[PDB]
């Protein structure tokens, strides 16, 4: 029968057609441009205030002072204090046959940072993005489960079971994690702060609800070959560690999308770091060898992008750059081209 | 014993068939089988970067959506054939007597039917009875065949005596038939009755696709039924007609095939130099594994599904929905609606719609879908006067008035004898109706229109009796008895009838009509007095398409009509040759005849004709006439829809059986080797060729001859051409030469040649109606394939254009950042985003945006467009979808994903980007991050490519931005706690609580859209050249076209054309019927008045 009359159905519905006039691009250029800019200040400032200080201690033990405190050459500290540091930083390499190659690193706040200051591992050439790392752990068994054999995840498969037994933090993440440990203090030396740190509520909350304790009884399990050196004899009811408590290897778990990357361990949210001149102790288990790139500690005080990044602050300014590059070659060439 | 049904279905798969044609019809779409084969390797155990089932699923999705769209289709259809089959059909019963209102599926072989007159035909049926004299009937075959005539269905004589219902129970036997081939002049048959055996003859073979005229009933034992009747044999099957716009689609998949296999095998090399330089590096992979090119293979098959979404899966679908809806709001527009029939221009395939956007040749048929096949009586010169705007029944009022003046009027007797001739010499039929109407059985329209045209003019013809007497009507006057002495029949060769009288007073006069090529050949008119003035208005009719015949008289004595009847009875008993002799006969008996007069009748075109034939050649298309009616009808229908201008040549080829390369090579040496511009060249200059001259001249040695310079004509009008021939014009110019073809019929005879085109338009409506059903647009009237044509194609076309590069452009635009990433994560084929959020991109966040794009946008104006044609080859030249343009959207993408990855990667630098308490982004926040930023990119383009904003644009191109960010929480709050995605734990926390997440999502969209809005702005504010270019865009080679053999002048056209076969029935007809006696006792029956 006949079609309907209405607008819908006949093609004529209610369009808006926008012209492009210099009225209405060139006042949307101008302003997108006078939105842009005023942020984009507030991301370089808001990202220049933050004051973190890196130390590369990656050759710490091949270049050995272990006798004083000789500098850190400039290829491997990075301070982006207020105030200028005016003693550089220092290294040594302790080793009492129980430290095992420690170093003391030790540094110069120069000024009191009054934000929560945080302290992360840098690593730098760790593939943890990889496609056989990022999988290898078994959900389950992260969860506590008493998973079996042939019922573990098969992308574990190199770190999946051993000598007629299974690893309990199987696969590739759950393996390989850097054991640094780093000193829950920052020690002050000539006596101006020993300022406190800790490894709790490091992690993300739902880290702490899914990695859970687990139910074996420590005769079925075995640890993973790489950190066998804590766990020399093996796995038994005393020692085993409680994987919900433990929280730095569930910031090694959430593994990070790039070669270059933080991982947490230690802050202090509820005082301030004055301007002493702090030890932090951090105890070399980690070679380079294993991968192939640098570990440094960081010790900084996020913002509200979260860090030294100028990135999306001069990137509101290349945006707001070009709204106000092409807002002038779209007016100029608007005036000179019927001229 | 195992015949056929009756059905006709037209239906794309039955019940068997659609599982192979249609997983044939969609993995002969290259962007099918891709994601079959990297659906089936994704199987392969620790392979899969993405999911064993995300390719499955959205895959799975695709084809049961595509399933549904065919499944709806098929329905729509189906029930379109159910509407032809369920039409009436009345068939006798072997438990009772009387024939029932059954259906015509209910038709069986060897079921005695009863059709009545004036509507169709259910099967090829053998005329055992009717119910006029000896049983004969007319029938009009202008879906058959294509002439508009009638033609007599004599039935045998032994069996036409079961004139009645109640004794057709004794009618016992066997029709020992044909096989059922498709000839259809040709039928050959044994009927076996009680005692006897009947030969049979195409005389009593009524086919199916032809209706009963000028007949009250018919007894029809059916032969043939459904498709194995003669007509619809090979013509039914609804073939895959794959659209041009996706052969170039398939191209572009063999295009980002090939960028494909450069990013797995730049990735994959990059794997090994990494994977074996860095390998003491690399000891926390534990990659002890030493067979280097089994980890190629296996690391080669994980880019190859990590990439492998660059081609579109929701691309065939999302084409498939904007071609279907698309085909739905023209399938219901007003512009295009026929309110005399109520036919709403229904589409059936849905999938060559942006066909009419490409369309450069048109096939079209004569009867029936450019003619009404209707003939009014237009004009007559008569003794040399047809007027002095155009009046013409102010002629017909000084006819009227100048006859009364019978004491002073020199032009009395003769236009009396022209009125006399318009009525009297003829063949027609008068039959009483039961109102205060009379109606004209007439064999030739051509003699309707001549007789209704006298009958309008004083001369009411009343009754014919058989050898007697044959009386009329004046207005002045009361009644005037003639007597038909003897007729001349019409015949081709002959061009020409006559038909000897008597008159009331005793005076023997003959009269006779027919081309003044050959009556004037045959005349003196007393030193050509009325000859020249007869002449002019014979161009002066020629020249507006109008049929005409040449009108004169003479007159004979008592003894020379006694010796010449004495001549022409030993004439008429001769069974060597009957025709022959009674034309030797016949012009022995048509010397010096005196032209009285001339007529004008036209065959009344459907509305809109000219208009559209001439807005489609505006519009860069050029109009093919493929009709199965003679030449000269053909030439004045072409040269009155204004195909054949003033000043066109016509290029006639009328073959024989190897004098064909004397016109061909005659045409084309004197058409190549002398050159004009070449522009106005084309305009004056038309081709005409018969059936015979086509099926010699489509052959491979002649074939693309034929084409690639005989295309240098305005107009081609294949004359008398059969189905077969129709479908190999249409065939061999798909082939040869590739263009986009259109065909348009009414009726069955070009339903092989609708279904052989790119589009097949059909006619719907009025008794040609199994083109429209077996069509890709049923359309109710010609005139609206112009909008049909020029303003649902250009929309059709362009809008699909711009959606398949969107779709090209945001597929490649989100997953082009797993090959930048490639760069940083070791080459090793890691997802940046979870497994279903990318299905979920080319699922249900950007699958919206190319629909409202193809449908919902407009470009141009439907104002401008049809004000416009020239817009209309914009779309031919494929101007605005190709594989450059394609190559512009797919580094748009690149350069889109490029900076959304270099963007994160610098913002989202070792993960620390978040104020929460020291908490790191991870991969995955991270990984939602450039999946949403590429969503606002690729909805923002989507907001840069329309140009009008509907409401449904605005659902699509901000609420699919909406409905992500509605739709992440709820997605990675639920489905994480039911182990689905299960990296999505603190993913909501870790972006929707960040800061710099949202303001990543501000501004780094805005680079990309800088580009684009700015390229936008520059487009169409200093770049206009899209639509205002073409907005604002001798005789010495016609003397040598004139020379060449069979090459005819348009100022010399006399318009000659008088439809009337040589079985039409002149002679018998005559010598039968009786008006004043009424029916017998069982139907309207006439008695055999011999
Ligand atoms: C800290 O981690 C390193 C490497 O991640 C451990 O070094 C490995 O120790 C095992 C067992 O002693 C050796 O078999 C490997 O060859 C060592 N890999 C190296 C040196 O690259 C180290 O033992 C860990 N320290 C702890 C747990 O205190
Ligand atoms: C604070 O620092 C001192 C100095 O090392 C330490 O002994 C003490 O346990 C710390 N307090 C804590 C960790 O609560
Ligand atoms: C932070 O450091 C101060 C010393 O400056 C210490 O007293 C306090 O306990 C520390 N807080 C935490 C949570 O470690």
């Amino acid at each position: 029968k006949k079609p309907p009359n209405t607008a819908f159905r006949q093609q004529r519905l209610k369009a808006w057609q926008p012209i492009l006039s210099p009225q209405s691009v060139l006042p949307l250029l101008i302003f997108v441009a006078c939105i842009f800019t005023p942020i984009g200040i507030g991301l370089i400032v808001s990202a220049t205030k933050v004051q973190d200080l890196t130390i590369d201690y990656s050759h710490c033990d091949t270049k050995a002072s272990t006798t004083a405190f000789e500098d850190i050459p400039k290829k491997y500290i990075k301070y982006h204090f207020k105030s200028k540091v005016e003693n550089k930083p220092q290294w040594r390499l302790t080793e009492n046959e129980n430290g095992e190659q420690s170093c003391e690193l030790q540094f110069e706040i120069p000024n009191d940072i009054k934000k929560s200051i945080f302290i992360y591992y840098k690593i730098t050439n760790f593939y943890q993005n990889h496609r056989r790392y990022v999988q290898s752990f078994d959900t389950k068994q992260i969860l506590g489960e008493p998973i079996k054999k042939d019922d573990l995840d098969t992308s574990c498969s190199p770190i999946r079971s051993r000598e007629d037994k299974i690893i309990y933090p199987c696969g590739l993440i759950a393996n390989s994690m850097f054991n640094d440990t780093f000193s829950q203090v920052l020690s002050g030396i000539d006596d101006t702060e020993d300022y406190n740190l800790t490894n709790k509520h490091i992690s993300w909350s739902i880290d702490r609800h899914r990695f859970k304790t687990t139910k074996y009884n420590a005769s079925d399990i075995v640890p993973p070959p790489n950190w066998m050196k804590k766990y020399p004899d093996g796995y038994t009811d005393e020692n085993l560690p409680d994987i919900h408590t433990w929280e730095e290897f569930q910031v090694w778990m959430r593994t990070a999308a790039f070669p270059k990357f933080y991982k947490l361990t230690l802050k202090n949210e509820s005082a301030s770091l004055p301007k002493g001149k702090y030890q932090m102790n951090i105890e070399l288990n980690y070679p380079i060898s294993l991968f192939g790139g640098t570990k440094s500690f960081v010790l900084t005080t996020n913002g509200a992008i979260g860090g030294r990044n100028m990135s999306l602050g001069v990137l509101y300014l290349i945006v707001a750059g070009l709204c106000a590059l092409f807002g002038i070659i779209f007016l100029v060439k608007l005036i000179f081209q019927p001229r | 014993f195992g015949y056929s049904d009756n059905h006709i279905s037209t239906t794309k798969y039955n019940f068997a068939t659609f599982l192979p044609k249609f997983l044939f019809q969609e993995f002969s779409k290259y962007a099918n089988l891709f994601f079959l084969c990297t659906s089936a390797i994704q199987q392969v155990p620790h392979v899969s970067p993405t999911n064993r089932y995300t390719t499955i699923g959205t895959l799975l999705v695709v084809l049961i959506v595509s399933a549904m769209k065919e499944c709806i289709e098929d329905i729509k259809r189906a029930n379109s054939d159910k509407e032809l089959n369920n039409s009436t059909a009345e068939i006798f019963s072997e438990a009772h007597d009387d024939f029932v209102e059954k259906r015509w599926i209910d038709i069986r072989v060897g079921d005695i039917i009863r059709v009545k007159s004036e509507e169709p035909i259910p099967a090829d049926t053998i005329i055992l009875s009717s119910s006029e004299p000896e049983g004969l009937c007319y029938i009009e075959t202008a879906n058959l065949d294509g002439e508009t005539n009638l033609k007599i269905k004599q039935s045998r004589v032994e069996t036409a005596k079961f004139i009645d219902v109640k004794t057709l129970k004794n009618m016992n036997g066997k029709v020992v038939s044909e096989q059922p081939n498709s000839s259809l002049y040709t039928y050959e048959g044994t009927m076996t009755l009680n005692d006897r055996q009947i030969p049979l003859s195409p005389d009593q073979m009524i086919l199916r696709g032809a209706t009963l005229r000028n007949t009250a009933w018919i007894f029809g034992l059916v032969i043939f039924t459904g498709h194995e009747t003669k007509l619809l044999r090979n013509a039914t099957a609804t073939p895959i007609k794959r659209t041009a716009v996706e052969k170039i689609i398939n191209r572009q998949i063999i295009a980002l095939f090939t960028v494909l296999i450069v990013l797995i095998l730049i990735s994959s090399i990059g794997n090994v130099i990494m994977s074996t330089a860095d390998a003491k590096h690399l000891s926390y992979l534990y990659l002890e594994g030493t067979n280097k090119a089994g980890l190629f293979f296996k690391d080669f098959l994980t880019f190859w599904i990590l990439f492998s979404n660059l081609v579109p899966i929701s691309l065939f679908v999302t084409v498939e929905l904007i071609k279907y809806y698309q085909a739905f709001m023209i399938g219901s527009d007003l512009d295009l609606y026929y309110e005399k029939t109520d036919t709403p221009t229904v589409v059936r395939t849905s999938s060559l719609v942006e066909e009419l956007g490409q369309i450069e040749y048109i096939f079209s048929d004569k009867t029936g879908t450019l003619t009404r096949n209707i003939m009014e009586f237009k004009s007559c010169s008569i003794a040399g006067h047809c007027y002095d705007g155009i009046e013409v029944g102010y002629r017909k009022f000084d006819d009227l008035k100048k006859k009364l003046n019978d004491p002073s009027d020199e032009d009395s007797p003769i236009i009396n004898d022209f009125l006399t001739l318009l009525a009297t010499c003829h063949t027609v039929i008068p039959e009483f109706q039961s109102d205060g109407s009379i109606k004209y059985q007439a064999a030739s329209p051509d003699e309707g229109a001549l007789v209704q045209g006298g009958a309008d003019l004083g001369y009411k013809f009343i009754i014919r009796k058989p050898n007697s007497v044959t009386v009329l009507l004046e207005e002045t006057g009361e009644e005037k008895e003639y007597q038909l002495l003897n007729i001349c029949e019409f015949n081709s060769t002959r061009k020409r009838m006559s038909a000897i009288f008597r008159f009331p007073d005793g005076s023997i006069k003959l009269f006779c009509k027919g081309a003044d090529t050959v009556i004037l050949e045959r005349l003196d008119d007393e030193a050509n007095q009325y000859v020249e003035a007869t002449m002019r208005h014979l161009e002066d009719y020629a020249s507006e398409g109008l049929r005409t015949l040449c009108l004169a008289m003479r007159d004979i004595s008592e003894g020379e009509y006694e010796e010449w009847n004495s001549i022409y009875n030993e004439a008429a008993t001769t069974l060597d040759n009957r025709a022959e002799k009674l034309d030797e006969a016949a012009n022995l008996i048509e010397k010096n005849l005196i032209l009285i007069g001339a007529t004008a009748i036209e065959d009344k075109l459907q509305d809109g004709v000219p208009e559209t034939i001439h807005t489609l050649q505006e519009a860069g298309i050029k109009i093919w006439v493929l009709t199965g009616d003679r030449q000269e009808t053909a030439i004045n229908i072409g040269m009155s829809c204004r195909l054949l201008s003033e000043d066109m040549n016509l290029l006639i080829i009328n073959e024989e059986t190897r004098d064909d390369t004397e016109r061909n090579l005659l045409e084309k040496i004197n058409a190549l080797n002398e050159h004009q511009l070449s522009t106005h060249d084309m305009n004056t200059l038309a081709l005409v060729i018969d059936g015979k001259s086509l099926g010699f001249a489509l052959e491979p040695e002649l074939e693309d001859y034929l084409l690639t310079v005989a295309k240098l004509c305005k107009a081609v009008i294949c004359c008398r051409v059969s189905p077969l021939q129709k479908a190999l014009v249409v065939k061999m110019v798909k082939r040869k030469s590739s263009s986009l073809l259109l065909a348009i019929g009414d009726g069955a005879n070009d339903v092989s040649m609708i279904q052989a085109a790119h589009v097949g338009v059909g006619i719907s409506g009025m008794e040609g109606m199994q083109a429209a059903r077996s069509a890709d647009i049923a359309v109710g009237q010609f005139k609206f394939l112009k909008k049909l044509l020029l303003v649902h194609g250009s929309w059709s076309y362009q809008r699909i254009s711009v959606a398949i590069l969107y779709s090209f452009y945001k597929n490649t635009a989100l997953y082009m950042t797993q090959f930048w990433y490639v760069f940083a994560n070791a080459f090793s084929g890691q997802s940046i985003m979870e497994s279903w959020t990318m299905s979920f991109y080319n699922l249900f966040f950007t699958v919206w945006p190319p629909f409202v794009i193809g449908v919902f946008d407009q470009f141009v104006s439907s104002r401008l467009l049809e004000r416009y044609p020239q817009l209309y080859k914009l779309g031919q030249k494929g101007q605005f979808f190709s594989v450059y343009i394609f190559w512009g959207w797919i580094i748009n993408g690149f350069f889109h994903s490029a900076i959304v990855f270099i963007g994160t990667i610098l913002i989202y630098r070792y993960g620390f980007a978040l104020n929460m308490h020291g908490e790191l982004a991870d991969h995955w926040s991270w990984g939602v991050t450039v999946y949403t930023t590429s969503v606002i990119i690729v909805l923002g383009k989507a907001a840069l490519v329309t140009n009008q904003w509907t409401k449904f644009t605005l659902i699509a191109i901000p609420g699919s931005l909406l409905f992500w960010l509605i739709f992440f929480p709820i997605y990675a709050s639920i489905f994480p706690h039911a182990n689905i995605s299960r990296e999505y734990y603190g993913v909501v926390k870790h972006t929707y609580g960040s800061g710099v997440f949202w303001l990543t999502l501000i501004v780094l969209p805005i680079f990309a859209l800088v580009r684009d809005f700015l390229w936008k702005y520059y487009k169409r504010m200093y770049e206009p050249e899209t639509y205002h270019v073409i907005q604002e865009m001798v005789q010495q080679f016609q003397n040598a076209i004139r020379k060449v053999r069979q090459v005819q002048r348009m100022k010399k056209q006399r318009g000659f054309a008088f439809s009337q076969a040589e079985e039409g029935g002149q002679e018998k007809i005559v010598r039968m019927y009786d008006t004043t006696q009424k029916r017998g006792k069982y139907g309207e029956l006439q008695d055999a008045s011999a």
